[PDB]
C-alpha cells in the first residue's frame, strides 16, 4: 500500500512531482475518456443508422 | 513637546570584556545593562563597531557586535553603552534618501535632520483602531492591478523563486505604483550588491526616488543589520502614514533573507533550531513585520506591504511561505514556467489571489467592470490552460469552440496582457481596456461570469 | 606568549593568552604550527590549528604573531601551487626533499631567491602616494608582462625614497613612505588579511560577458566578467570542461583555481594537467601556468585550511583585480568549504541551524560571493579590474536541496543547475534548462545590442521552445502522443534537435572544445530559423511527415553546424552560416 | 593503511587495500563521538567524520619519486541501501568513484549485482581509451550508460502506463536492458573477462540498435566498430 522509497528531502520532492503528474494525467485521461465516449455514442448511433 | 531631547546623558566606556564567542562579545562588571541596547565597540586598531546586547545578567552583558568580532581584544577594546535601544531619526525629508541597514544614509548626502527619534520596534496597532482597506493602490503591473489588485492597507506578498525577477518586479512596482499623498518605502534585505546598485540607479534615473525612502541591506552586510532593516522600513512607514497622513506601500525584499538573518540571530543565542532550522518564533517575528501595516481610524493614511518572498525549493510547504501566507492577505506567484518563456512579469494568475480584492475593485474605485472582468479573465485563463493540456491529448480539431477560442485567448493573454514592458506604465483603466480587448474575441453569449448589464454596456 | 591548556582535535585552548585578538594567527606548540584564535574566554584563547595537532602537549608555548591570516601578495605567486594557507607546495617539496609536508613548515609564501626586474612608476620622490597606487612594474611572465606593484591599501603618505630600475628581490626595499614622520619601508610584496576584503573606490556594474565556451552557458544563461556562476560540482561535465575552458579561452587576465576538499588524485590531475595546457591569446602558444595560481587543498588537509583556502583564493583574485586585471577565480567544491565550516562549528560547539550547517553559513557565503564584481581599483592610475567567481556546489542529495545550495542560489546571480536526467543520458554539458538561470541577461543586453543584436530574442525563442516542448513531452509521456498537431510535432522535433546539436557539445572534441560567441549566435540563427520556417510551412498546409522526409538534408546540415570548425575564423564561418540558411530558405519551398 | 603506505612507497610494491565494513568503522566513530558528548552532526555521526574518512581514504595513490601505489578499494555497507546516509555520502565525497552493489539486481539474481547507474569512476575518462585499452572504450561506456538509463526509464513508464505507449526506441531499450543485465553485467565468479572481450560484448549489445540511434558514439568509432 506504498512504495519502497528511502525517506529523503529529494525523494519527497520526487514523490510530490509524481503525485502532481499522476493527478494531471488522471484528469487528462478522464476528460479524454469522456470525449472518446461522446465520439463512441455518435459512432454507435451511426452504426444503428 | 520635545524639550526632553535637550538632555545630555553620559555613556559608560567599558574596558572589561570577559570573552568573545563568534559574533558575541561578553562583557563583565557592567553597571546596569539594558536589553537590546546599541553599543559602540572600539577595536584595538581604532575602528568603531556598533553592537547590540542579546543577553543580560547581573553585571554582565553579551554584546552581539555588528560586522563580526575579527580583531576584538580583551586587553584593549573600549565599549561604550548608548543608554537606549536603536532609534531612527525620522523626518518628512527622509523621502528621497537611501539608507543602509542601520539607518545611516549611504547616499552622498547630509544626515537626516530628525523630527523625532522613534523606536525601531514600534508598538502593536490597536485592532479597535484598525479599518478594513477600501481603495486600491494602483500598480503599473497589469497582471497584479487587474487580477490581484491590492487594497489600501492589505499585505499581499510576491512568492518568487531564486532566479525569478522578483527584484525587477519590485523596482517596477516602486517606480509605477500610485493612487487611482503617496510615499513608497523600499526595504531590500540581503540583496546582492549588483541588485542594490540596480535599485539605487534605477530610482535616481527614473525619478521614483522623489517619494521613495530606500533602505538597502547588502548580502555582505551584517545579519543583525538585516534584522533591523525591515523594522527600520516599517518604522518609517508608520511615521509617514500615521503622523503625516500619506499612503506608503512598503516593498520589503527577500524576506527569505530576513528569515535567514533571524536564524543567524537565534543561533547566536543557545536557541535550538525549529522545524526547518528557523526559530520557532518566526511566526511571531513575521507577524510583527507584516501586521505593522494597515489602515487606522483617526488617521487618513495607510500602509501597504509587498513582502516579496523567495521560495527556496519552489515549494509552499516551506515555513517562510507557510507563515507568510498565514499572516498576509493574499499571494502573487512568479512562475518559472512563465519566466522560461520570456514573459515579463512572469506572474501566473492561477495560484495568485488577493483576498481583499472585492473591496479594492469597485465602482467608486477603479471602474465598475473590474471585478467581473477579473473573474472572467481567471475563468478563461484556467480554461485556456486546460485546453492547452487537452490539445496534445485529443487533437486540435476535436476541441470545442469554447476550447479553440480559449486557446487563442490564452495565447493573446500571456503574450500581450501578462507580458508587460519593464518600463511600460499601464494604469488600471488601460489594463482593463486591454482585458476587454482580449475578452472581445468571445461572443457576448460565452462571457457568463460577467453580469448582463456590464456585458451589454462594455462589450 | 601563552601556554597550551587543552588539545582536542584541531581546537586547542591556550591559557595565559591575554591581550590576544580574535582571528589572529598564533604559532601553537614547539613546531610553530599555524593556528587562528577563534574564541576567547578570559585569558584562554581557543585556537584551531591549521596543521596536524597530534603530539601537542600541555605547556607548549604559543606565540602570538599579532596579525590575522595574511596572504603574501606580490610577484612570484602567478604560477605557483598553494595549499589552503599560502603554503608553496613546490617550494616545500624542493626544500624538504621529500614527498611529505613537514609539520610547522615555515617556507615563505613568496620565494625570496628570485631577482625580479623592476621599472619604477610615474611616482617620484616627494609625490603623495595613497593606498593602492602603482609605483612600479615587474616582468613576471610573457603572459603577465607587467605585475604592477601596488602600495598596500590603508597605507599612505609621501614618498621619502623610491628605488631605481633594477633586479630586486622581495626582501629588498623598493619604496619608502613617511606619513606622519614615521618612515615606512615597502617591499615588492605585502600581506593582506584574507577575511578583510581588499578596498576599491567603486564597484562598477559588470557588463562584458565571460565566455565560458560551453554553448548553453554562453547563450541561454550568460555570465559576465565579475559575476557568480554556481556551476554544478562534479556530476555534470559542466564543471570539468568549464574550468579548463575558462582557463584557456575566458579572456581572463588571470585565473585563481581554488580547490577545497578536492579529491587527492582529482587534485593531482589538475596539478599535472594545467602545466600541459596552452593558450593562443598571445602571438605564440604559452602555458596556462603563467596565468593561473592554484590553491590546492585536498580532503586530507585540515578542516581549518579547507575553510581558509576559499578566502586565500578570493583575496589573490582581489589583488589581481586591484592590479586592473580581469580575473575568474574558480572555486572547486564550495560545498566542501561549507562542510568544513560546519565541522569547525561542531568543534567550537555552536548550535547548528539547518542540517548541521552553522546559522552563519549564509553570511559567510555572502561575504565570499560579494568579493566578486567589476571595480575601479583604488589609487592612481585609474584602472578597472574584475573578479568572476565560478564556484561549484556538489549534488549532496542529487538535487539542489542542500542548505549550501539554497544559500548560494539566494546570494548568486548566475546558477547553472545540474540535470540528473541529462547526466544519466551522458548528455554533456548536463545543465538543467528549467532550474538554471542568469540574472545578467538584462545587463548583458547592452553588449548584445552592441555586437550581436539578435542574440537576446534568439535565446528567448530557444527558451520558449524548450519550455513548450518540456510541457508537451510531459503530456506525451502521460497520454502516449498518439495525437499531436503539426506545430506541436515541430516543437518536439526542434527541441530534440536543439538538445542534441546545440545544447549538447563535446568538451574534448576539437571542433566543440570552445564554441565562440559568434558561432553560438550563428547556430541559434540556424536553429530558430529552421523552427520558424517549419512552423510557417505547417501553417501553410504542408504535411509535417512529408516535409521532414524532404528536409532531412537541411536538418542534417543544421546538425552539422555544430561540427563546423571554429578555428576557420569568424569571417569564413559566418560566410558559411550565411550560405547555410540561404539554401535552407529555398529548400522549404518544396 | 600505514602498512600499505610502507609496502607501496618504501618497498616499491603495488598494494591493493580492501578495507571492509567502513560502515562499521563509522559506527565505531559514532560510538566514540557519542561518549565524548560532542556536537553530533548528521544521524549522530561525528561532525568530523568527513575529516576522518578523508584521512583514511586519501592515503591512496601514487607518488612522484617512488613507483608504487595503494589501489584502495574500501568496501562499504549502506545501512538501508541509501546513498544519502552520511557514511556513503561522505565516502562518495572523498573517495574517488564508487561501485554500487544493487539489492534489486541481487534479488533478480544477477552476479555481480552492480548497478552501473550510481556506479561511477572519476579516473575512467583518463585511464580508459586512446590506445591505453582501445579506441572505443569511453564512447562504448557512455553509450551503455545512456541506453541503460533509457531502459530503466522505459521500464518505469511501461509499468506505470501501457506497454504499447512506449516508443520503438523505448522497446529496443527494454530489450537492451534485459540483454545487458542478463548477459553483460551477469558474470560468473572466476570468469576473468578481458577488457577487450568486455568491449566486444558491449558492442554486441550495442549492435541491437540501428547505427542511427547510437548518438553518444563518435561517428568515426561508430563506422569503425559497428
Amino acid at each position: 500500500n506504498r512504495e519502497q522509497v528511502f525517506p529523503t528531502r529529494m525523494t519527497l520532492g520526487l514523490m510530490k512531482t509524481k503525485l502532481k503528474g499522476a493527478n494531471q494525467g488522471y484528469s487528462l485521461l478522464k476528460r479524454k475518456s469522456e470525449a472518446l465516449t461522446k465520439r463512441f455514442r455518435d459512432i454507435t448511433k451511426r452504426i444503428d443508422d | 513637546a520635545v524639550e526632553q531631547g535637550f538632555n545630555v546623558k553620559p555613556r559608560l566606556n567599558y574596558n572589561t570584556v570577559s570573552g568573545v564567542n563568534g559574533p558575541l562579545v561578553i562583557l563583565e562588571k557592567v553597571k546596569f545593562p539594558r536589553y537590546n541596547e546599541i553599543v559602540n565597540l572600539t577595536l584595538p586598531d581604532g575602528t568603531v563597531r556598533q553592537g547590540q546586547v542579546l543577553e543580560i545578567r547581573g553585571d554582565r552583558a553579551i554584546v552581539q557586535v555588528f560586522e563580526g568580532t575579527s580583531g576584538i581584544d580583551v586587553k584593549k577594546t573600549t565599549v561604550e553603552f548608548t543608554g537606549e535601544s536603536l532609534r531612527i531619526p525620522v523626518s518628512e525629508d527622509m523621502l528621497g534618501r537611501i539608507f543602509d541597514g542601520s539607518g545611516r544614509p549611504i547616499d552622498n548626502g547630509p544626515k537626516v535632520f530628525a523630527e523625532d527619534y522613534l523606536d525601531i520596534n514600534g508598538s502593536p496597532i490597536n485592532p479597535y483602531a484598525r479599518i478594513y482597506p477600501e481603495e486600491m493602490i494602483s500598480t503599473g503591473v497589469s497582471a497584479i492591478d487587474t487580477m490581484n489588485s491590492i487594497a489600501r492597507g492589505q499585505k499581499i506578498p510576491i512568492f518568487s523563486a531564486s532566479g525569478l525577477p522578483h527584484n525587477e518586479i519590485a523596482a517596477q512596482i516602486c517606480r509605477q505604483a500610485g493612487l487611482v499623498n503617496f510615499s513608497i518605502v523600499f526595504a531590500a534585505m540581503g540583496v546582492n550588491l549588483e541588485t542594490a546598485r540596480f535599485f539605487k540607479q534605477d530610482f535616481e534615473e527614473n525619478g521614483s526616488l522623489e517619494r521613495t525612502s530606500l533602505f538597502l541591506n547588502l548580502a555582505n552586510d551584517p545579519t543583525i543589520e538585516r534584522i533591523i532593516t525591515p523594522r527600520l522600513a516599517l518604522t518609517t512607514a508608520e511615521y509617514l502614514a500615521y503622523q503625516t497622513e500619506r499612503h506608503v506601500l512598503t516593498i520589503l525584499t527577500d524576506m527569505s533573507s530576513y528569515a535567514d538573518a533571524l536564524r543567524e540571530v537565534s543561533a547566536a543565542r543557545e536557541e535550538v533550531p525549529g522545524r526547518r532550522g528557523y526559530p520557532g518564533y518566526m511566526y511571531t517575528d513575521l507577524s510583527t513585520i507584516y501586521e505593522r501595516a494597515g489602515r487606522v481610524e483617526g488617521r487618513n493614511g495607510s500602509i501597504t506591504q509587498i513582502p516579496i518572498l523567495t521560495m527556496p525549493n519552489d515549494d509552499i510547504t516551506h515555513p517562510i511561505p507557510d507563515l507568510t501566507g498565514y499572516i498576509t492577505e493574499g499571494q502573487i506567484f512568479v512562475d518559472r514556467q512563465l519566466h522560461n518563456k520570456g514573459i515579463y512579469p512572469p506572474i501566473n494568475v492561477l495560484p495568485s489571489l488577493s483576498r481583499l480584492m472585492k473591496s479594492a475593485i469597485g465602482e467608486g474605485m477603479t471602474r465598475k467592470d473590474h471585478g467581473d472582468v477579473s473573474n472572467q479573465l481567471y475563468a478563461k485563463y484556467a480554461i485556456g490552460k486546460d485546453a492547452a493540456a487537452m490539445k496534445a491529448v485529443v487533437g486540435e480539431e476535436a476541441l470545442s469552440i469554447e476550447d479553440k477560442l480559449s486557446l487563442e485567448f490564452l495565447e493573446k493573454f500571456e503574450k500581450t496582457f501578462i507580458t508587460q514592458g519593464a518600463y511600460e506604465d499601464r494604469t488600471v483603466f488601460e489594463s482593463l481596456d486591454q482585458a476587454w480587448s482580449l475578452l472581445r474575441i468571445y461572443p457576448k453569449e460565452m462571457l457568463n461570469r460577467i453580469s448582463p448589464k456590464i456585458l451589454d454596456e462594455f462589450y | 606568549y601563552g601556554a597550551i591548556y587543552s588539545v582536542s582535535g584541531p581546537v586547542v585552548i591556550a591559557e595565559n593568552m591575554i591581550g590576544c585578538a580574535m582571528y589572529e594567527l598564533v604559532k601553537v606548540g614547539h613546531d610553530n604550527l599555524v593556528g587562528e584564535v577563534i574564541r576567547i574566554d578570559g585569558d584562554k584563547a581557543t585556537i584551531q590549528v591549521y596543521e596536524e595537532t597530534a603530539g601537542l602537549t600541555v605547556g607548549d608555548p604559543v606565540l602570538r604573531t599579532g596579525k590575522p591570516l595574511s596572504v603574501e601578495l606580490g610577484p612570484g605567486l602567478m604560477e605557483t601551487i598553494y595549499d589552503g594557507i599560502q603554503r608553496p607546495l613546490k617550494a616545500i617539496k624542493e626544500e624538504s626533499q621529500s614527498i611529505y609536508i613537514p609539520r610547522g613548515i615555515d617556507t615563505p609564501a613568496l620565494d625570496r631567491t628570485i631577482k625580479w626586474q623592476f621599472t619604477p612608476g610615474k611616482f617620484q620622490v616627494g609625490d603623495h602616494i595613497s593606498g593602492g597606487d602603482i609605483y612600479g612594474s615587474v616582468f613576471e611572465n610573457s603572459l603577465i608582462s607587467s605585475h604592477k606593484i601596488l602600495l598596500p591599501p590603508r597605507s599612505r603618505g609621501t614618498i621619502t625614497w623610491i628605488a631605481p630600475a633594477g633586479e630586486y628581490t622581495l626582501d629588498e626595499k623598493i619604496l619608502e613612505v613617511e606619513f606622519d614622520g614615521k618612515k615606512s619601508d615597502f617591499t615588492l610584496y605585502h600581506t593582506w588579511p584574507v577575511r578583510v576584503p581588499r578596498p576599491v573606490t567603486e564597484k562598477l556594474s559588470a557588463d562584458y560577458p565571460l565566455l565560458t565556451g560551453q554553448r548553453v552557458l554562453d547563450a541561454l544563461f550568460p555570465c559576465v566578467q565579475g559575476g557568480t556562476t554556481c556551476i554544478p560540482g562534479a556530476f555534470g561535465c559542466g564543471k570539468t570542461v568549464i574550468s579548463q575552458s575558462l582557463s584557456k579561452y575566458s579572456n581572463s587576465d588571470a585565473i585563481i583555481y581554488v580547490g577545497c576538499g578536492e579529491r587527492g588524485n582529482e587534485m593531482a590531475e589538475v596539478l599535472m594537467e594545467f602545466p600541459e595546457l596552452y593558450t593562443e591569446m598571445s602571438g605564440t602558444k604559452e602555458p596556462i601556468m603563467k596565468r593561473t595560481t592554484l590553491v590546492a587543498n585536498t580532503s586530507n588537509m585540515p578542516v581549518a585550511a579547507r575553510e581558509a583556502s576559499i578566502y586565500t583564493g578570493i583575496t589573490l583574485a582581489e589583488y589581481f583585480r586591484d592590479q586592473g586585471k580581469n580575473v575568474s577565480m574558480i572555486a572547486d567544491s564550495s560545498s566542501r568549504w561549507a562542510e568544513a565550516l560546519r565541522e569547525i562549528s561542531g568543534r567550537l560547539g555552536e548550535m547548528p541551524a539547518d542540517q548541521g550547517f552553522p546559522a552563519y553559513l549564509g553570511a559567510k557565503l555572502a561575504s565570499f560571493y560579494e568579493r566578486a564584481g567589476k571595480a575601479v581599483a583604488l589609487g592612481s592610475p585609474d584602472r578597472t579590474g574584475s573578479v568572476s567567481i565560478v564556484a561549484a556546489v556538489s549534488p549532496a542529495g542529487g538535487d539542489f536541496s542542500d542548505p549550501v545550495t539554497t544559500a548560494t542560489l539566494g546570494i548568486t546571480q548566475v546558477f547553472w543547475g545540474l540535470d540528473k536526467k541529462l547526466a544519466q543520458r551522458k548528455h554533456f554539458p548536463s545543465i538543467n534548462t528549467s532550474v538554471s538561470y542568469s540574472k545578467y541577461t538584462n545587463v548583458l543586453n547592452k553588449f548584445y545590442d552592441s555586437n550581436y543584436p539578435e542574440f537576446p530574442v534568439l535565446r528567448d525563442r530557444m527558451k520558449e521552445i524548450l519550455s513548450n516542448a518540456e510541457e508537451l513531452e510531459q503530456v506525451v509521456q502521460l497520454v502516449g502522443k498518439s495525437a499531436l498537431s503539426d506545430s506541436d510535432k515541430i516543437t518536439l522535433d526542434v527541441a530534440t534537435l536543439i538538445k542534441e546539436d546545440f545544447l549538447q557539445q563535446n568538451g574534448y572534441s576539437t571542433y566543440d572544445a570552445f564554441c565562440p560567441i559568434w558561432k553560438t549566435f550563428d547556430m541559434m540563427r540556424a536553429f530558430i530559423s529552421y523552427h520558424d520556417e517549419a512552423q510557417k510551412a505547417v501553417a501553410n498546409g504542408a504535411n509535417w511527415s512529408k516535409l521532414a522526409d524532404s528536409t532531412g538534408d537541411v536538418k542534417h546540415a543544421v546538425s552539422s553546424s555544430k561540427f563546423f570548425e571554429p578555428s576557420r575564423g569568424e569571417k569564413e564561418v559566418h560566410g558559411e552560416f550565411e550560405k547555410l540558411l540561404s539554401t535552407m530558405q529555398e529548400r522549404f519551398a518544396e
